[PDB]
């Protein structure tokens, strides 16, 4: 075995967790987009109906 | 022959040796914890008895 010391092992684990968090941020951004767009569509329909009225 | 010949018994049945949790390093420095087991048999009983002190 050629493991690095424990102190830097913590940093190695942090780097792997950083990769996972990097993926998670993009996932949340796509979530925000998919959430926000339908609300815009609904507001557009609402203002169109208000104009008709 | 009494008092001159002793007998040592070696089991020819397959023995199973399991390894506890241990950490391995992949190519991208991703630490893994691996549990594995091995199954082994004795091929040459005399050679095995000699190699390992007392069998």
């Amino acid at each position: 075995a050629a493991r690095p010391p424990e102190e830097v092992k913590a940093a190695f684990d942090d780097a792997i967790a950083a990769r996972e968090n990097e993926q998670q941020y993009i996932r949340e951004a796509e979530a925000y987009t998919n959430e926000v767009q339908p609300r815009a569509n609904g507001q557009a329909q609402r203002i169109l109906e208000e104009a008709r009225a | 022959i009494p008092f001159i010949e002793t007998v040592k018994m070696l089991d020819a049945r397959i023995q199973t040796m399991d390894n506890q949790a241990d950490r391995f390093v992949t190519k991208e420095k991703k630490d893994l914890i691996v549990d594995s087991y091995i199954k082994w048999r004795i091929s040459d009983f005399s050679r095995y008895y000699l190699a390992t002190g007392g069998g």
